[PDB]
């Protein structure tokens, strides 16, 4: 399937040149607040990175040898977890706020105009402070990214048995990961603290995602795209 | 034909 | 804080140690709406007050603040009595053991709205734990991790420093039995992983489990009630 | 709360 005979080097560089690119906001400085602009900015920002996403997951490595549905399924169960930590990527060299678009840099003040977001703003500034902290890479980012993709719905899914294909991926992206902290000067002990600790991390991008989503099922604010209705439908029964 | 089948299916 | 200070064994030993028992449920051998969420609430009522004594023999736990201690316990206690029940249920392919008096299969708990997607989530955790060949020693491990990680960063430093021991812990077991340097980080990324997944039921079961329309089903009790609007 | 009574005996 190739992505089985890729080297840890082939499979970085291969996510590297699929990463998606930065988009801008809507944002116009000129013109304050109100709950419904604020989430218009965050929803017409996030519906144009989803179609971004969905070709960037085409080109991460395996994710095509799966059955359309599978596909679809994968994507769906994990949209928002990883625009969540696309978001918090690069918001690392910002603390205290969230980096949404280079003309859109939020704190959590102004994170306040929307009843429920506060609370999750925290979890991303601090799930950012964290990142800053372990000095995150960004070849170590897009392997954790690829990890969503591939883990957040494989237990959701008759003789399919290529969600062993999906976890052979998933190992192989784990040597990747290893194989870098090894380039990093890390002895074995820290190679296998730092996995760890980038791995728990995960736990808690899905926390915030599902909090997230959790709330943004309960809308009217502003009319979603036909898109992230149908994304944000698929958590919602 | 949701969506996100058709984008997937380009 | 001696929990640093522990050896890999030290650690192993102290967690089989805290092991809380297998509860057993109300018996009389009758399912519906009502009857289900029941002995459910009963059953986990009294696990939590088992839980919240295993946490202090956690190694590291006792060091934090109470209010700590309160945090990471109103944060990962669903997660705990899921993995619990995982695990539990290894040996029961296709069942979900609550307890050895109840032992439940997918088609038992439609009776219950929201329950069967739930019921399923587990299932293919516990299918997953058994295609792994998850040994106990590892299991305490996770379990305790849940603990201490699932609320860190609703906050730590020493936490960490704890998590990377159970973690130094968790390769030491999988040296032990034979594994090689590849097949150990393979196993280590492969289990935490998981994690995500009881993470995820554990949000799902919450979002079902408080709102008004499950609330008033059975009366709760007073402390599954608080650790119910932890989350609210 | 209940649960600082149960963390402390
Ligand atoms: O790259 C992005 C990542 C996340 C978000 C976003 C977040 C991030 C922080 C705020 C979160 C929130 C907003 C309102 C209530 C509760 C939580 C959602 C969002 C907002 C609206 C949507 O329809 C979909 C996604 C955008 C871009
Ligand atoms: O060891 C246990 C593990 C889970 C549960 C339990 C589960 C079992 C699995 C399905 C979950 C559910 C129930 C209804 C709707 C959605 C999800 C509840 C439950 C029920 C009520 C509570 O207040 C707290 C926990 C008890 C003991």
């Amino acid at each position: 399937s190739l992505a089985l005979s890729l080297t840890a080097d082939q499979m970085v560089s291969a996510l590297l040149d699929a990463e998606p690119p930065i988009l801008y906001s809507e944002y116009d400085p000129t013109r304050p607040f109100s709950e419904a602009s604020m989430m218009g900015l965050l929803t017409n920002l996030a519906d144009r990175e989803l179609v971004h996403m969905i070709n960037w997951a085409k080109r991460v490595p395996g994710f095509v040898d799966l059955t359309l549905h599978d596909q679809v399924h994968l994507l769906e169960c994990a949209w928002l977890e990883i625009l969540m930590i696309g978001l918090v990527w690069r918001s690392m060299e910002h603390p205290g706020k969230l980096l949404f678009a280079p003309n859109l840099l939020l704190d959590r003040n102004q994170g306040k105009c929307v009843e429920g977001m506060v609370e999750i703003f925290d979890m991303l500034l601090a799930t950012s402070s964290r990142f800053r902290m372990m000095n995150l890479q960004g070849e170590e980012f897009v392997c954790l990214k690829s990890i969503i993709l591939l883990n957040s719905g494989v237990y959701t899914f008759k003789s399919l048995e290529e969600k062993d294909h999906i976890h052979r991926v998933l190992d192989k992206i784990t040597d990747t990961l290893i194989h870098l902290m090894a380039k990093a000067g890390l002895t074995l002990q820290q190679q296998h603290q730092r996995l760890a600790q980038l791995l728990l991390i995960l736990s808690h991008i899905r926390h915030m995602s599902n909090k997230g989503m959790e709330h943004l099922y309960s809308m009217n604010v502003v009319p979603l795209s036909d898109l992230l209705l149908e994304m944000l439908d698929a958590h919602r029964l | 034909h949701k969506i996100l089948h058709r984008l997937l299916q380009d």
